[PDB]
């Protein structure tokens, strides 16, 4: 049949939450809508608004950049798994790349000290 | 113009703090619900449905209309993954357990089957292609100073 | 000696010449896309000599035009090596391109930017002749990339087609994904020989050579359409059908396979490969055809069934048939173009309705259109002389008359039989059905730029293969003894997918309600395989670039470690060694701990 | 202008020609196009 | 070099006499002037470095960075004459002045022998750029930037010093090319090793890798167009001649003292990459894309390889060019604008026509489209790091694989969309702006074509 | 015969 | 291959044809002002067909907002006039 | 254009055997080619030639005295060291452009000899592997800042094992 | 596309949505004109069934039904109209659909030729700038301090003067 997922939402009709004929839940709708309504008049009274010489600022859009850029820090408190998350993405993969390149030189090292290694033609390196 | 009273602030634990963060975010509050506070640095920026932007009604003639998204109203944390340009959450008739089961089954199956008739293989009924002078050992290099193993090839 | 090299140059000097013309301010004068058109026929002509010459001395040609620099022992240059396969393929590109210019300036009224558009082509010609005919893989991967931007450019053309971006922007990244492996070809190369040419490369015929031919592979498999990494083609067709016929029917997905036919020296020694390009090539004629049965968009189609084609010659070089391959792409070319010219003709006298569903009577109100579509549908099934067959039944001797494995080969007949099932089902959806198209009618297609240009490419979709497949050198031994059942084996499995394409398109009448069933689903939806990983990968991969590196790290971690660490402690210092209050009673009790301290340092000392 | 008008920037024409001098002096003469030893290895002396 | 220094002294008292309605122009033409004569060092007959005199020195290696600054100059100059069109004209000269200290410096340093005249000079470019950063800003978090700025570089200036002071008592004199002659080799202990460090860290701390490469972003943003310019071109270069120049004597030690920093710059090229993707800011975009190109540049710089420096160069050359264009266009689109953000303005190419094919041709040169010098340095480098190890090509095939997106992210983010409608402060193109970035191209298809000259060491 | 709405281009 | 712009004339004729070959209840005599509901007891059914049947006619799509609404031929009219901008 | 460095092998060229009742399109088109571009293209360079040749001019090839080596040069000492060091980059320019001779010949060479590459294409590849061992035991693995100084310790050691090996 | 929805819909226009939807799915599975037509008028049939029932319970149950079926049996790749959302003419012409206000930064050199036209720009600006403030008081005379409002917008009330609001839809340009 249908199961919900992350990706894949319940759309919007065969959402049982929707259908509901909720005396307070249709007044939360009209409150948004009054919201809504309110925001587009306050954006059309300067989108047409003549004598108007420059554009118009979102400050939602500030809002939003301050939270993603400089907000972080402040409002940031550590504890763990952050920390742990953080150590680990740090440490572990510089490490495992590590071990493989060591492995590698050194495996090359007494290839070539034997003096086996196929190196013709490795004339530019 | 900007203001700190207009601009985010603390996790408000009060519901004094709440209601005037949602009058702030041009909100409800009964419907405003910030993020847990593991300290990520979230704040108190409005949690809001992980949904992506194909969703939204596309007929009303939105303000930004290549965002759905009209002036004021809040935007999602997580937006720039889907400016519509990305991510899609358009739901499926069919559903995501059943597509990607049906997908590895098709795909273990044909590999299966490949390695199956790697094993066990087609050719046809003659032997090998012959060859005149020892495989041709000059032009495959060989040497002007060797003679090997002499390939002598018969009729029949 | 001389007359050859003059014309190979002065093809890339004429399709220059536009483009030059594009920054001086005739084209507000002049009418650009006949220019260009012309332009692009004598070049045709001129890359004709090559070819008689060389059919009659068959004397390939290596050039160094121009030297750039010598870096300590390896040096570059612009080098060129006009042989049998680069030779020709200008000529077959510029006789489609020149097609596909008229085309355009016919289907193009209405729009302003079309001299724009008429340099992107002639630019990305230019790029693609140089992929072709070039020598160093430098100038190779140069072609590579090339291509791949100007086909972004193309699909987004029209920059508000939201989805198109998108469209394009996945083209980028696989094209990226195959220039990995290419990039790892030219690197081992250049350290293990030295050099980067293909002369000076073709020594390594004996070593292991494995790593840049997986890399060759992985190029093959992005630039063209395979298993992994096909979901670009059909996307692409959101944009326009000149440019979903030029860039992705004969060019843009042809230069994989042009690549590694070139390195085919070295593929001739290592059973691996010959093996794997049969469990990645025929795979996709299956993976494919399957979503050429219901998609209902003709682009869509089209684009599926080149993939089909493109999955079968990868095959076939798998199973060691290059110069077949290269044949099949010259003579695929064709009538694969020709298809999306009728298309675009079809569509732009309509109303910008691509579906079949909503068009039929084709034939009737339509003759023409409808000749060719009919014409490059029976060519594509392989009809016995109609430069299909003679690559196309070739192949499917070898194919079956070699060690191949047997799901590969099994798979690969189960895709002939699709084409002829997918042939017949445009057919009949557009061409015998009612005209279930909307009531208004517009039709026009008695203009030349638009009659005259299907005309030649079906002269030359009929002709051409013939006249190939007599007169080029016999590059390869065929096997010319087997059973009638195995010699006749396309042609008797695509007669039988007409009558079953017959019979199924008869019953969709019968009142005979349909039914979600999932095999037909899954097929129409690719497979789910992009829905997953469009939806997943990009959504994880852009978490974690968040989650753990912006935040986690960039803002969180790597400031309060150093800088904020360094403040709280110095801060921290300072308000105690400033927390003193003025009192001399407690001054000189400092003093005089200091005082003993120095003495007993002393002491200690002596 | 003036940079494309250069001449032989650090050398890479003179020594062309240089290689081509010594390789057709060395041709004819029979020695071989390149020693493996650079220095000559009778005025060096070395340790136990 | 007196030649190409003292005329750039004499800008100064120039632009401090001259009349406001001539003295742009007039100093103008001039820093041209300088720039042209600034190729006498191009005749470079035979391999014989050429030397001035016990003060000075010119190199291959140097005389890029030389003139790629004297041209840069003007640049900066006239990015830097639409803002500040209301500030008055003692501190608009002032700017200039800042600014013509700044070249003079680099001049300087890039041509210098003696490395603590280089460490002076190398300090000393400090002054002009906090100032011209917190003088000239236009938000409230320069202040921090600036600090941050200074005390990075001061903390890696310290250790150097101390180090040169060691080698100028241990050795006779710090002359390069005798350090060469008469270099030896350490018995490779814990005294070395920290000695190894105290000498490069101060260069990895300019030249930023994942660990320290907070200060660039703030600089980039704060700051103005010349100072995110210099920033993105030449201070960052400094790093990078001074450890070509200085490596030459610790040797072996850079074999194992290397391994942390290899890991950390390929990490971080990574990391940084990604964040390239949903980083609002476009400047700072722009930044760790930086980030992204200086750690090839570093990992090629240790191995010590000539391949692997002669792709250093290119790279360089080219990032620093092809960023100077990027922040202009940024600007460029922020004056009409006054907001940094990718995701306000969208949809243009249909009121800038041309300026997209300025957009275009860069990202071009960020992906590593060929034939440019960027692809030739990114392609040289990968050689010489498969040949250090086998399983670095994935790495390096991530980040071209994330540019690849990145660049047109921010194409299709700010000339692809569907063009908005209360961007009435559109004023169209400056043939001002137009020009600045016709003259960032240009000399990108001039190298393409004959790229010998910026080579380096090895060629 | 109608009008074209287009930016300036003069520049 | 572009045909020319559709006129009010035409649009009217049109409307009026299929409004006519339609068979439920409409008297084969159709006021430009015909209201369905109120002036034919019609049907939400038959008026949501006939809203199809235009869309089909005329190729685009009528959004639901609006095809709840339409009560008039003449409104159907202006909608489009107003959609495709006809009558410079 | 010294021949005895660029080999140029001869050119076995075969005959003409039109045999049948058409023409060959080659001959008419090459005639009309040669005819009508060659001319004038020929008396412009005759023209050329002949006002180079008026106004004539010569240039000579630098001759790089030879000096002292590494080996006979006192540590400490500069000035020796630099006279030394300057002519071995010079020695090894013109080793680097000597492979890159040897390249160009062999590139030729496998071409000029088409499928056969395998037989006829060996001699050079032979050149090339000697000259090859060469270039590496000279100047494998000595680093961008390479010189006299590092080479001659790479031929100290080489020479030292060497020894050993031969005394046992 | 102009007219703004309700927050709240009804049951009437569920139903009428699910209709529609289910046939244009049906077209699209069933392609010919005479099969879409008897199964359409099999649909209504199946609709003026339980037309004239008035239960919520019902009414509720049989949508949700409705809904479910309609989502299980729909069509995988349905017909999309071209001039609406995925289509392939979506926005197509975006990319030429200027608006007016780039006409200001225009040279006189250039509208010197196009003379007319520009003739009667100003007369059309002229025709909102005295008529401006007066389209505001309509709102804040009428801006009912109940705040309960939709984003619905009234006419002139008066004769002669313009209604509020409408150059952001006048001047909307053409779909060509
Ligand atoms: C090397 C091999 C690699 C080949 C791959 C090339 C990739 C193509 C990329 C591309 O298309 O660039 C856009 C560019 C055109 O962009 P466009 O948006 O179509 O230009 C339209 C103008 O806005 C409006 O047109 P216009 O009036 O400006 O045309 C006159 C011209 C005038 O140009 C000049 O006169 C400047 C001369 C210097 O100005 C230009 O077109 C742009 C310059 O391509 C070119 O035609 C430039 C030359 C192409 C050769 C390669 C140039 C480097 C890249
Ligand atoms: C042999 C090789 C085996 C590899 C097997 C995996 C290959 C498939 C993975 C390729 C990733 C494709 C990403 C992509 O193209 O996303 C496109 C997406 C829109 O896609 P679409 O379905 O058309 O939705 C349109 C609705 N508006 O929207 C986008 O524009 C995507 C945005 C890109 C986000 C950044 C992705 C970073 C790179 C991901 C690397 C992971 C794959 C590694 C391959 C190895
Ligand atoms: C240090 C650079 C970075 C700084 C950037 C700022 C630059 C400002 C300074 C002035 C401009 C830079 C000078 C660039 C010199 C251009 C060199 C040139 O024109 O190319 C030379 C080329 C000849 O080719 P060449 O490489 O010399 O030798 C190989 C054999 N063909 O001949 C040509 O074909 C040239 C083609 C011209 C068209």
């Amino acid at each position: 049949k249908y199961k919900p997922a992350p990706l894949a939402t319940l759309p919007s009709t065969l959402d049982p939450a929707e259908y509901d004929v909720s005396p307070e839940t249709r007044r939360a709708q009209v409150e948004r809508l009054s919201i809504r309504a309110r925001l587009k008049r306050e954006y059309l009274l300067q989108y047409n608004d003549p004598k108007r010489v420059s554009h118009i600022e979102d400050p939602a859009l500030i809002r939003w950049t301050y939270a993603r850029s400089a907000n972080i820090y402040p409002n940031f408190r550590p504890t763990p798994k952050n920390s742990l998350l953080g150590a680990v993405a740090g440490f572990g993969p510089l490490i495992f790349w590590y071990y493989v390149f060591k492995t590698d030189r050194d495996r090359k090292e007494r290839l070539i000290q034997e003096g086996k290694l196929d190196r013709k033609f490795n004339i530019s390196y | 113009h900007m203001t700190k009273d207009m601009l985010p602030g603390s996790y408000p634990r009060t519901p004094e703090e709440r209601a005037a963060a949602a009058k702030k975010y041009n909100m409800r509050v009964e419907d405003y619900e910030p993020y847990p506070d593991d300290g990520m640095g979230y704040g108190d920026y409005p949690m809001l449905p992980n949904r992506s932007q194909h969703e939204r009604d596309p007929w009303y003639q939105w303000d930004h209309s290549e965002l759905r998204m009209n002036w004021g109203e809040p935007i999602h944390w997580d937006l720039d993954m889907y400016i519509r340009n990305r991510v899609d959450t358009s739901p499926t008739p069919v559903s995501w357990d059943v597509m990607c089961k049906h997908l590895f089954g098709f795909v273990a199956f044909m590999v299966f089957m490949f390695w199956v008739g790697h094993v066990f293989p087609s050719y046809q009924p003659v032997g090998p292609k012959q060859y005149p002078y020892n495989n041709l050992y000059l032009e495959r290099g060989g040497d002007p100073t060797k003679e090997p193993e002499p390939v002598v090839h018969y009729d029949i | 000696m001389n007359i050859f090299t003059t014309s190979i140059l002065l093809i890339f000097i004429l399709l220059l010449s536009p483009i030059l013309i594009s920054m001086s301010n005739l084209i507000k004068h002049i009418n650009f896309p006949l220019y260009t058109t012309t332009s692009i026929k004598f070049s045709f002509i001129i890359s004709l000599l090559p070819l008689l010459m060389f059919f009659h001395n068959n004397m390939e040609y290596m050039i160094t035009t121009w030297h750039w620099v010598t870096m300590n022992s390896m040096e570059l240059k612009m080098s060129f090596k006009t042989d049998f396969f680069s030779i020709l393929f200008t000529s077959v590109a510029l006789f489609v391109t020149w097609s596909i210019m008229q085309f355009s300036s016919w289907y193009m009224h209405s729009d302003p930017n079309i001299n724009r558009f008429i340099k992107y082509l002639t630019l990305f010609l230019i790029t693609m002749l140089i992929l072709t005919s070039a020598n160093n893989m430098f100038q190779l991967f140069i072609g590579w990339e090339g291509v791949g931007i100007m086909s972004f450019l193309l699909i987004g053309w029209w920059y508000g087609r939201t989805d198109a971006n998108t469209a394009a922007l996945q083209a980028i990244l696989y094209n990226r994904i195959g220039d990995i492996g290419f990039i790892l070809a030219m690197v081992w190369f250049s350290l293990n020989m030295n050099s980067w040419e293909l002369q000076q490369i073709m020594f390594s015929n004996n070593n292991d050579n494995l790593i840049p031919l997986m890399g060759l592979l992985i190029a093959a498999t992005g630039k063209s359409a395979q298993f992994g990494l096909h979901p670009w083609l059909p996307s692409a067709m959101e944009g326009p059908t000149p440019v979903s016929a030029l860039l992705h029917s004969s060019t843009m997905v042809v230069a994989g396979i042009f690549l590694l036919v070139r390195f085919h020296p070295l593929t001739t020694n290592n059973n691996f490969i010959l093996t794997t390009m049969l469990c990645l090539g025929a795979l996709t004629t299956l993976f494919t055809a399957i979503c050429a049965l219901t998609q209902n968009d003709i682009k869509k189609i089209i684009a599926f069934s080149t993939s089909s084609q493109l999955g079968l010659m990868m095959v076939t070089l798998g199973m060691n048939q290059p110069h077949l391959a290269f044949l099949h792409i010259c003579t695929h070319a064709f009538f694969k173009a020709m298809l999306f010219m009728c298309s675009g003709s079809i569509i732009h006298s309509l109303a910008d309705e691509q579906d079949i569903r909503k068009m039929g009577n084709i034939t009737k109100i339509m003759p023409f259109t409808s000749s060719c579509l009919v014409i490059g549908s029976l060519a594509l099934t392989g009809m016995p002389f109609l430069t299909g067959f003679y690559s196309k039944d070739l192949i499917i001797e070898a194919i079956n008359t070699c060690n191949t494995n047997a799901w590969a080969l099994l798979i690969t007949l189960i895709a002939t039989s699709m084409t002829a099932m997918y042939s017949m089902r445009i057919i009949y959806f557009v061409t015998m059905t009612k005209p279930r198209f909307p009531p208004l009618i517009s039709i026009n297609e008695n203009d030349p730029d638009l009659m005259n240009p299907i005309k030649r490419l079906a002269f030359g979709s009929i002709f051409a293969g013939f006249v190939i497949s007599y007169n080029i050198p016999p590059t390869s031994i065929p096997v010319l003894t087997m059973p009638w059942f195995l010699k006749t084996t396309a042609l008797i499995i695509s007669v039988l997918g007409f009558l079953i394409a017959l019979e199924l398109n008869n019953l969709t009448m019968k009142l005979s309600m349909n039914k979600a069933n999932p095999y037909s689903s899954f097929s129409t939806l690719l497979g789910f395989f992009p829905s997953i990983i469009h939806r997943i990968t990009p959504m994880k991969s852009l978490n974690l670039s968040l989650k753990t590196s912006l935040t986690l790290l960039d803002l969180i971690w790597l400031e309060k470690t150093i800088p904020k660490s360094t403040s709280t402690l110095h801060t921290n210092m300072t308000t105690l060694t400033t927390n003193q209050k003025g009192l001399i009673k407690l001054y000189f009790m400092s003093f005089l701990i200091n005082i003993i301290l120095i003495i007993i340092l002393y002491s200690i000392n002596l | 202008t003036f940079v494309a008008y250069v001449p032989d920037y650090r050398m890479q024409e003179w020594a062309r020609r240089e290689a081509e001098r010594l390789v057709k002096y060395r041709e004819v003469n029979g020695l071989p196009i390149m020693e493996s030893n650079y220095f000559d290895p009778s005025k060096i002396q070395l340790p136990e | 070099m007196l030649k190409i220094i003292l005329p750039s002294l004499m800008l100064l008292p120039l632009t401090w006499l001259s009349s406001p309605k001539k003295t742009w122009t007039n100093v103008t033409s001039y820093s041209f002037l300088i720039s042209l004569t600034s190729l006498t060092l191009l005749w470079q007959t035979d391999e014989n470095y050429k030397n001035f005199s016990n003060m000075f020195s010119s190199d291959p290696l140097s005389t890029p960075l030389i003139i790629l600054t004297a041209w840069l100059l003007p640049l900066m100059l006239m990015a830097s004459q639409n803002h500040l069109k209301k500030d008055n004209n003692v501190l608009q000269k002032l700017y200039i002045s800042m600014l013509i200290s700044l070249q003079i410096l680099l001049i300087m340093t890039f041509s210098a022998t003696e490395l603590i005249m280089f460490y002076i000079l190398f300090e000393a470019t400090l002054i002009p750029t906090l100032i011209i950063i917190t003088r000239w800003g236009n938000q409230t978090e320069r202040l921090n930037a600036g600090i941050y700025f200074l005390f990075y570089t001061l903390i890696g200036s310290i250790p150097l010093l101390i180090a040169l002071i060691l080698i100028q008592n241990h050795v006779g004199t710090l002359n390069l090319m005798i350090l060469s002659f008469t270099t030896h080799t350490l018995d490779a202990s814990w005294s070395n090793n920290l000695l190894w460090l105290a000498c490069m860290m101060a260069f990895l701390i300019k030249m930023p890798l994942y660990g320290v490469h907070l200060w660039l972003p703030k600089a980039h943003v704060e700051a103005p167009i010349a100072g995110s310019m210099i920033l993105a071109a030449i201070l960052l270069k400094l790093g990078s001649y001074g450890m070509i120049r200085i490596s030459i004597i610790l040797d072996p030690l850079t074999k194992y003292m290397a391994y942390p920093f290899i890991l950390l710059s390929l990490w971080g090229m990574i990391m940084t990459s990604s964040i390239c993707l949903r980083q609002t800011d476009l400047k700072s975009l722009i930044a760790y894309s930086s980030v992204s190109h200086m750690a090839l540049v570093i990992a090629s710089i240790m191995i010590q390889t000539p391949w692997s420096f002669m792709g250093a160069t290119m790279l360089m050359i080219a990032h620093g060019l092809t960023s100077s264009l990027l922040f202009c266009l940024a600007n460029s689109n922020y004056e009409r604008i006054h907001s940094r953000t990718m995701i306000m303005a969208r949809g243009l190419q249909m009121v800038f026509p041309l300026m997209a094919t300025w957009w275009l041709m860069a990202s071009l040169a960020n992906l590593a489209l060929p034939p440019s010098i960027n692809l030739m340095g990114e392609l040289f480098i990968t050689m010489s790091l498969f040949s250090w190890s086998n399983f670095t090509i994935i790495l390096m095939g991530i980040n071209i694989i994330i540019t690849g997106m990145y660049s047109m992210y921010m194409i299709i983010t700010t000339q692809r969309g569907k063009l908005t409608n209360h961007m009435i402060n559109l004023q169209p193109s400056h043939t001002r702006e137009l020009t600045l970035m016709a003259l960032h191209m240009i000399p990108l298809i001039l190298l393409t074509t004959s790229p010998k000259l910026i080579t380096g060491l090895t060629m | 015969r109608l009008f074209v709405v287009k930016p300036s281009l003069y520049y | 291959s572009d045909a020319p712009p559709l006129t009010l004339d035409g649009i009217k004729d049109r409307v009026l044809y299929v409004l006519k070959l339609y068979d439920k209840i409409d008297p084969e005599k159709l006021s430009v002002n015909s209201h369905f509901m109120k002036d034919l007891g019609l049907d939400s059914l038959d008026q949501v067909e006939i809203i199809m049947a235009m869309e089909d006619e005329f190729g685009f799509e009528i959004p639901d907002i609006d095809a709840e609404k339409l009560m008039c031929p003449q409104e159907i009219v202006d909608y489009i006039a107003d959609k495709k901008d006809v009558y410079e | 254009w010294d021949k005895d460095v660029y080999p140029e092998p001869p050119s076995r060229t075969p005959a003409p055997s039109p045999q049948t009742s058409l023409p060959n399109p080659i001959t008419y088109l090459t005639k009309a080619y040669d005819l009508v571009v060659d001319w004038p293209v020929t008396l412009v360079r005759e023209f050329i030639e002949r006002q180079h040749a008026k106004n004539r001019t010569y240039y000579y090839h630098r001759q790089y005295r030879r000096v002292p080596d590494i080996t006979e040069c006192k540590e400490g000492d500069v000035l020796c060291i630099y006279e030394a060091e300057m002519q071995w980059r010079r020695d090894f320019k013109v080793d680097q452009e000597i492979m890159n001779i040897i390249q160009e010949r062999l590139k030729a060479c496998q071409q000029r000899e088409g499928e056969n590459y395998q037989q006829n294409c060996a001699k050079e590849l032979e050149q090339f592997t000697k000259v090859t061992k060469a270039y590496q035991d000279r100047y494998l693995d000595l680093g961008a800042y390479y010189s006299a100084r590092k080479c001659l310790a790479k031929q100290k050691q080489r020479m030292l094992e060497e020894r050993k090996a031969a005394r046992q | 596309a102009f007219c703004a929805p309700p927050a709240y819909l009804t049951h009437q226009q569920k139903v009428l949505r699910l209709y529609k939807r289910a046939l244009r799915h049906l077209e699209s599975w069933c392609i010919h004109r005479d099969k879409y037509r008897y199964f359409a008028c099999l649909m209504r049939a199946r609709f003026e069934e339980h037309k004239n029932e008035k239960d919520m319970m019902r009414a509720t149950q049989l949508l949700r039904e409705a809904e479910e079926e309609f989502w299980q049996n729909q069509h995988p790749q349905p017909y999309i109209f071209p001039d609406s959302p995925g289509g392939t003419s979506f926005e197509r012409y975006e990319c030429y659909k200027v608006p007016e206000w780039c006409l200001d930064y225009w040279h006189p050199s250039e509208k010197a030729m196009y003379p007319d036209y520009f003739s009667k720009r100003e007369q059309w600006k002229k025709l909102r700038m005295e008529s401006w403030d007066r389209e505001v008081k309509q709102l804040q005379e009428e801006t009912s301090p109940d705040g309960i409002m939709t984003e619905a917008l009234p006419p002139a009330r008066r004769e002669g003067d313009l209604p509020p609001l409408w150059w952001h839809i006048v001047t909307r340009p053409r779909e060509r």
